[PDB]
């Protein structure tokens, strides 16, 4: 309930858990970082659209989406094309991971 | 938890869990990846000490030390250091998702 893959979403009001860490891509747009409950960071977007959702794209970049799919906000960063994995971690940060570097099989060693 | 993050270790009974998947380093040393009871992969590293543990270097590599803090296993795929994250999917596939792209401290992004 802490990972969310690239390619994947987390839905209008959907949140990632973690610990006591609560991220949530609110209903309205605003992406809110929670401990214990209490709001803490937020990507400050609240009305910026609705019936909003998260997703990681497959060269690593976060972006919320509007329902029309207009892009809210992003993380802005993007690296090399492949698989990345955004993880919401014990200690707060959500941190976005590089493209895949390992997997078992065939050629899964990108070196 | 479905992650383990560069500098965590799993030690021996330890598990990733994601719904039916569960990779466990077992106390006999052998690394394995179930679903639901059943096997089915393994480093097949079993007897190969006791005492061992999981653990994901700095630099992504996922290795396998003993009782005397011998590499018994490893990936043997690494990348630049920083942090990595190897996650045990919903589709059972265990990544290992390469360095940290975007909070780059606050909002930094390796480029
Ligand atoms: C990869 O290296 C430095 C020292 O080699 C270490 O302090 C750091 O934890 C590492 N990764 C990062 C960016 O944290």
């Amino acid at each position: 309930d802490n990972v969310l893959l690239s390619g994947q979403t987390l839905h209008a009001d959907h949140s990632l858990q973690a610990g006591a860490y609560t991220l949530t891509i609110q209903n309205k747009c605003n992406l809110v970082k929670y401990q214990n409950g209490r709001q803490i960071w937020a990507s400050n977007t609240d009305r910026r659209g609705s019936g909003c959702r998260l997703t990681l794209l497959s060269d690593g970049n976060l972006v919320i989406y509007d329902h029309n799919n207009n892009d809210v906000w992003g993380s802005a960063c993007w690296g090399d094309n492949g698989k990345y994995a955004l993880v919401l971690q014990k200690d707060g940060r959500f941190v976005i991971y590089g493209p895949v570097l390992w997997s078992l099989g065939p050629n899964g060693c990108r070196r | 938890d479905s992650v383990l993050l560069s500098g965590q270790t799993l030690y021996a009974g330890h598990s990733l869990t994601s719904g039916s998947y569960t990779l466990t380093i077992q106390n006999n040393c052998n690394l394995v990846k179930y679903q639901h009871g059943r096997q089915i992969w393994a480093s097949d590293t079993d007897g190969q000490g006791s005492q061992c543990r999981l653990t994901l270097r700095s630099d992504g590599n996922l290795i396998i030390y003993d009782d005397n803090n011998m590499v018994v296993w490893g990936s043997d795929c690494w990348g630049n250091n920083g942090t990595y994250a190897l996650v045990l999917q919903q589709d059972g596939l265990f990544v290992i998702y390469g360095p940290v792209l975007w909070p780059l401290g606050l909002n930094g992004c390796r480029s």
